[PDB]
């Protein structure tokens, strides 16, 4: 994807995530877990819903048209509506394959681009109390139980509460 | 000590294959199918009212084949023309056949109104052994076979006003005799004319004699026309032999009617979308199964399948 | 202490709704309309050169209907039909109508010039109350209706060549007597013939002889012919009666030109693109006024609205 | 948007920035102010005039063409008029929709995307004289003067001039 | 000291300019072109099977014209018609040209079976010096104009039963004399007639005297009818004057088989798309050489130049 | 481009790579040298590939259709068929400029998304020991041989091997 997270940075998905599309694993003093981030996963679904919306349940009435297929040999006029309908038809493929092309593109792009986002706010929660590992993972240099975890994930982690600590651990030797 | 925190996304072990502007195959966790690629092989009998034409085309129908009889003044929103119909009355032909055929299916009824022409000096109500009504010689219900009278048969100059609010379609025809001889013992005149006209047309037709390969052991042959007749208009028929005379018009309406040719069967379900395979779901955007519909469709497509992802790319371990 | 430094961008208090792939709905600072709804109401005479028919049809201004005189030998870009306009000569059809007011109008010229056919034992200028000009009994100015000499009409054998670098249209008719009788009191024999004829086309044509509704008194009808005469080819022309014959030649020319039905006055103003309703401008890509245009137009769309964001999306506190 | 910033990472946006699309506001010693980002306001700008150039009066020019409109009925020529024109206003009309959406999604993104590029220049600028704060602002830690944050602004900012006494404000305790 | 590591990406002094969304020209490092705009100049004769038409059109090689003889039985995918063919001949010409020929290229043969008519009472095999074959006075090579037998035509009335598994379609025509003599003359009486119909077809066609301009002497014409017979089905041929009567049928196909208008040279090379221009290559996905195509061929579009960027943005120094 | 690094903050591209389309320049005790990244060259180029693979080579087969020059005047059938072809070519122009021009952007994107992701995967592993220039180059604060700057393009750097002499240098005053 063009943000290189998915398939990229990350080194794969979790089949063990299956409450939510984009989430936090942590390994602490008590213990290890997980937690799907709520508002990143609504992201990415309520846009390809919108997609959806577009595409779906949205077809056009037509009622007489031309005849489409013929008994006998005529010639002039039933080469010209043979062409009109075959014209229509490829004009018609040619716009729902080149649709489906560029929305999977685009759908593949913006679930990378929540990937990034989330990332991203959680880095900069962090401030200087934690170091990006490369592969999706902080390194998270105080104490941090699971309450600590929580308000990483909730947003309202306090990074003051623990600098001191954490710049005495990173800034080691 | 410390603590990791690890920010990533989920997969699933069931991915689906779908297409991309740079990649032919790439896999998602979830993707939907935007062609549809099936009937379920029944005309559903709602919303759209549908007439299911039997042993009967349309134009049968109209003119009034005796198998067809159960049609007068019928109405629809679609007409099922069936590949076993068979005509089974006089032969004819009608030149741009397609075009009435069309008109009348996209007016969606054949509601009928009998007019009194006051044909005299005439015979009306010619019958044939080709055309069969309750096991005795008949014709088309629609059309009235004039011939002699006391081997007369004086030229024919008769009116019929428009004095209604809509439109009437008037179907009529002229007879091309075998021989020479059928002409006499038909018209008692060895030359006929027919000049159909309004205010804003004219259709003069010249019979055309001679032998046609025998249907129903009949060498002859009725060619069929039509002419609309607009409120404050008239029709004018002059004729000096070989007239199928009208016996009414047809009511011509606008609206979405129209006609399809299909052997499937007709149901009792509800679906939108119309297609001569039957009736297909209209949920999809596209679809395969015809380029021939009726109703809210799909767009018809030349593509099996075309798979929007509906989920991130799938990336398993 | 330091310093705080904030990034960030504008916003706006009236923001405008727009459509993207993920969102119906989303607000941008500022969009533009690229649909054109409207029209100014009249047909601005720049830069198209515009020809206002008035009462008279195409047809009707080429055959030489008397209330058309002010049409002969006028050009145009654009010749517009009134829906007020009326027929006041003689009762005629053209079969084939649509193709030769599209050939006539894609044309954009009705010059006409005379030429000598030199017709020897016919009466010439054939006139009819039907035709009134100047309050006088008169007919087609481009036509010529030949009757019998002293009840003679002998057989027309006339040829005209086309010497000059142009192609010529030829229009011509043939004449449909109310009733036998009257063949006789114009044509002096019973059964008329006309062959028009080139090295490379011909069109013969027999008389159809009956009663049609009447129009301004007259039951009979003329039906109306066209023949395109190449350089290098010639004109012949043999008829035996009936014959309504050309008195010259219209020149026919390729370009630009066209025709349209409209009710919109003209006015004196610059507009690129016409439309029945009017001019529309042609600023926008897509119009939802009319799908029928002329000129450099915006392209007709089944949409009132498609609005293009030209800014970011609008984020108010 | 695609890059978080836009009704992301930037909570909203300025009602009284009036004279550019994106810029700076600031607080120090000597008071508080805003100043519009010519170069980036600019970059969004010409885009969307390339859009514009794109659409806005380029017709093309018919003549004759086929008739629309039929006082009569006539079938199967006229049914194949009709159809002809129905089945190329409905192909334009999903191209005319489709146009529009498609640029609006990356309308949206490219001016999203200048605003991150602008905001990821000054975080380099910055070098180790600040810190992200999370929602598109920096704590600089050195005494920062108009003239200061205008050679931020300007991109003549010497980090080094203030590193030794941001470094000490930063990792102090 | 330390070091520094530099990220970056190439550049090439030749750059290519490209258009995108937002700008009209921008350069990148490298483009490929989208648009076909050359052809070789010759049509390739592999890998479909051309057949040069040189001096004759289809109808011509189809009717029989003496110079085109060579085509007899002749199969193509792709029939080259040449600017340079003209007709030598018996004047005629074919109602609805545009359709025969449409119809003949489209089916992709002219084999051709003889069959025996038995005309019994007129002459067969009539010639005009218009229609020179080996120095002598001859006629198209698949009619057969039948004259009067001791000054009778007695009236013809022949079936001809399809008993094939395959469609059969017969060419006939209709001999329009010059004045009523020439009807004497050749048909010894003076009104012709002809009837040609199946069980579900009927064509009658009246003769048309008159004087055409003349044609290698000859001021008569012929008109060129046609009529598919399907198995199971019979032609009927009823006529008491001016029939120009088949000699058999020809084989009707369907299939990829067509016709172009073209003075391209055929060559030696394999291609698979072909214009009149000559074959072009098919690689590219759109082509501005021409709208006419035949094979695997690119789309043809109004745009000289459609440049893909296959690079980065080219950033020099 | 949408990420900011061709044509942004990477200030050209370099004439002298002949052997990839992104890598790497380094000076150091040992010298200066260039090396091309492989798999960031081929990422890119993998995706036009694809592109092409869907344009080129792909034509459809048509055979007998309508006529489209004409040598006589005839009216309405010919002015349909004149229309009909009209409207079909004016479609597929409309279809191929706009695909070009959505792909060029396409393209120029995702080649600007290969630099950055790159840049990013590198800024990653130097952690503590580099700092990033703002021009696409990071200032390395300890001594790093050719060897040391192979294993960084290989991706087998040990940050912590360095990390001590790194921080001393960084942090100094
Ligand atoms: C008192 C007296 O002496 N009066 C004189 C009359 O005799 C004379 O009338 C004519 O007499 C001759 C005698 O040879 C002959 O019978 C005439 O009648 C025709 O006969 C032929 C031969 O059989 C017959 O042809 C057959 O037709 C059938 C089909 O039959 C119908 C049908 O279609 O079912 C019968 C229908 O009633 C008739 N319809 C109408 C409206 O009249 C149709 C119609 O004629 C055809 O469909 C047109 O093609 O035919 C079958 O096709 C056989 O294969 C075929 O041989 C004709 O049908 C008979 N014609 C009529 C009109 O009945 C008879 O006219 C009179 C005038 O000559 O002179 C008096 O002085
Ligand atoms: C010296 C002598 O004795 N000579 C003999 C002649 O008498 C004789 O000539 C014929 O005489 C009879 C006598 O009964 C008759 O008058 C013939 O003239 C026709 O008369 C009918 C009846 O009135 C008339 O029909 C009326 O037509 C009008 C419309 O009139 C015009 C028109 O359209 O305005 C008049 C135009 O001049 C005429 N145009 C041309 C080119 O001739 C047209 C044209 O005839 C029609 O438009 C065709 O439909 O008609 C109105 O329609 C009324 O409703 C209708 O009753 C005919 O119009 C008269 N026909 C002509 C040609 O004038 C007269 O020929 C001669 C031959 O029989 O024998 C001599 O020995
Ligand atoms: C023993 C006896 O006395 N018998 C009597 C016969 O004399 C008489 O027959 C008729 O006699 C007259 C005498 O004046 C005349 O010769 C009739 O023959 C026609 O002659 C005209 C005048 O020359 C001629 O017209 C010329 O035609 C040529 C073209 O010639 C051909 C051609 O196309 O090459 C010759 C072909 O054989 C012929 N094709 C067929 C199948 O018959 C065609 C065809 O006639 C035309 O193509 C139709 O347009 O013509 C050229 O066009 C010149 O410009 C033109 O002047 C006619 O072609 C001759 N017609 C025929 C059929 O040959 C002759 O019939 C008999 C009956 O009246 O009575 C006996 O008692
Ligand atoms: C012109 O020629 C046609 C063809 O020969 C003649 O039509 C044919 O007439 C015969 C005799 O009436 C028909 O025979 C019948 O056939 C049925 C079929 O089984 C048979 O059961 C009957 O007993 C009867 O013999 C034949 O069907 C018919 N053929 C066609 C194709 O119509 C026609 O009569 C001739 N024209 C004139 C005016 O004589
Ligand atoms: C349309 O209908 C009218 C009815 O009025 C027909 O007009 C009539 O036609 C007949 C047949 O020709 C005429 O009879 C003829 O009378 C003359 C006069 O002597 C005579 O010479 C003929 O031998 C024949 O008997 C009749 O006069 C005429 N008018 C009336 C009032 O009957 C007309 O023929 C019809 N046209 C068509 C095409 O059907
Ligand atoms: C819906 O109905 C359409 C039309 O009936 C179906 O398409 C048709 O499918 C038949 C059966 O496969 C095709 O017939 C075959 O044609 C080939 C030559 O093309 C021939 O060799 C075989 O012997 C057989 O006759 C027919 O061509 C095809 N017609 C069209 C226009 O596609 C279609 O399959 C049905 N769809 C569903 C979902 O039921
Ligand atoms: C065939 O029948 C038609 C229809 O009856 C005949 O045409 C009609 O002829 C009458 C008598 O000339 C026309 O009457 C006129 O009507 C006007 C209208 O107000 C009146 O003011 C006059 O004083 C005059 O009485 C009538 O208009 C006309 N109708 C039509 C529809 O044309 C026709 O004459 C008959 N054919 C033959 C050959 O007799
Ligand atoms: C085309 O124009 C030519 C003019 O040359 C017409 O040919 C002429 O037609 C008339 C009428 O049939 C002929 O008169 C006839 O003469 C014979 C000979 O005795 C006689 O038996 C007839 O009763 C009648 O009087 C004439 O001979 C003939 N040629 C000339 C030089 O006048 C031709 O009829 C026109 N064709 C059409 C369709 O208008
Ligand atoms: C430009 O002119 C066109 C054509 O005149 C206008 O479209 C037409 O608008 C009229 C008036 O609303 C429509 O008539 C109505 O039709 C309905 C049934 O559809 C009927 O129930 C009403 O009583 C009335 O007759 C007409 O259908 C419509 N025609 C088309 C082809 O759309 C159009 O509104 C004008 N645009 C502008 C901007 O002036
Ligand atoms: C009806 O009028 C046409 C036109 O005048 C007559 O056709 C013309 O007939 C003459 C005399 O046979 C032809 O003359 C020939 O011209 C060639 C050309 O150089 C000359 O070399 C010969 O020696 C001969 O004189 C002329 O070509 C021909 N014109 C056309 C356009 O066909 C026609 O004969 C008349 N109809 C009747 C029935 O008389
Ligand atoms: C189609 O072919 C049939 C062949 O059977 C033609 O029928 C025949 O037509 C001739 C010509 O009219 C008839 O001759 C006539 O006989 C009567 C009886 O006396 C006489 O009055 C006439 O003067 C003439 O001589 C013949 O009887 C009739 N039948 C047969 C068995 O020959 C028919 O004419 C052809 N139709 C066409 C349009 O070509
Ligand atoms: C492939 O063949 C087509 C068709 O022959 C070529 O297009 C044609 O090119 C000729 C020569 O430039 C054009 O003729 C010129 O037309 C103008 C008016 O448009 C006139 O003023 C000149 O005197 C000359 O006659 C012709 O219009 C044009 N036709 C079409 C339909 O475009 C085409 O150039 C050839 N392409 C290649 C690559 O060979
Ligand atoms: C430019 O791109 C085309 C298409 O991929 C390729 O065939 C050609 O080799 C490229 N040129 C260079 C110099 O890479």
């Amino acid at each position: 994807g063009i943000f290189g997270a998915i398939a990229g940075f990350i080194e794969n998905g979790w089949e063990g995530m299956v409450d939510g599309w984009y989430g936090f694993r942590h390994q602490n003093s008590e213990g290890r877990g997980q937690a799907a981030d709520l508002k990143s996963t609504q992201a990415a679904i309520d846009q390809i819903n919108g997609k959806l919306n577009r595409l779906i349940g949205k077809t056009n009435e037509k009622f007489h048209q031309i005849e489409k297929e013929f008994s006998e040999v005529e010639g002039r006029i039933q080469d010209l509506e043979k062409y009109v309908e075959d014209t229509k038809i490829d004009l018609w493929s040619y716009n729902a394959e080149l649709l489906v092309a560029l929305e999977n593109q685009h759908t593949i792009d913006l679930t990378d681009s929540e990937m990034n986002k989330l990332f991203e706010k959680t880095k900069k929660q962090l401030r200087e109390n934690a170091e990006d590992m490369g592969n999706g993972c902080f390194k998270i240099y105080h104490k941090c139980d699971n309450a600590c975890i929580g308000s990483i994930r909730n947003g309202t982690y306090d990074h003051n509460v623990y600098r001191d600590e954490a710049l005495n651990n990173r800034f080691q030797i | 000590p410390g603590a990791t925190l690890c920010l990533g996304h989920h997969a699933v072990p069931n991915g689906t294959i779908v297409k991309t502007i740079t990649n032919d195959r790439i896999e998602v966790t979830n993707a939907t199918e935007l062609v549809q690629n099936s009937s379920i092989g029944e005309i559903c009998d709602s919303p759209h009212q549908i007439l299911d034409g039997e042993n009967c085309t349309l134009i049968d129908a109209l003119l009034g084949d005796p198998q067809c009889d159960g049609f007068q003044n019928k109405k629809w929103d679609l007409f099922v023309e069936r590949s076993k119909a068979y005509s089974n009355c006089y032969p004819y032909d009608v030149p741009d056949y397609a075009s009435l055929r069309s008109l009348v299916a996209s007016s969606g009824t054949l509601e009928f109104n009998n007019e009194s022409f006051n044909w005299t000096g005439v015979t009306q109500n010619g019958t044939s052994s080709a055309c069969i009504r309750r096991s005795s010689s008949s014709f088309f219900s629609r059309l009235n076979w004039l011939t002699h009278l006391n081997y007369k048969y004086p030229a024919l100059n008769v009116t019929m006003p428009n004095n209604e609010q809509f439109d009437k379609l008037y179907i009529w025809g002229v007879h091309h005799p075998g021989t020479d001889k059928d002409q006499i013992f038909l018209y008692a005149q060895s030359s006929g004319r027919i000049t159909v006209s309004t205010k804003r047309s004219q259709q003069a037709v010249i019979p055309n004699i001679g032998s046609r390969p025998k249907i129903r052991d009949i060498p002859s042959r009725i060619s069929i026309y039509w002419t609309i007749v607009k409120p404050g208009d008239i029709l004018l028929i002059n004729s000096t032999g070989n007239l199928i005379a009208p016996r009414g018009y047809f009511k011509i309406r606008s609206g979405k009617s129209s006609i399809m040719r299909s052997d499937a069967p007709i149901g009792k379900c509800k679906s939108e979308c119309i297609t001569p395979n039957g009736s297909i779901p209209n949920d999809k955007p596209f679809q395969n199964v015809n380029r021939i519909t009726y109703g809210a469709c799909p767009r018809y497509v030349k593509h099996s399948t075309l798979k929007l992802a509906t989920g991130m790319r799938n990336v398993p371990e």
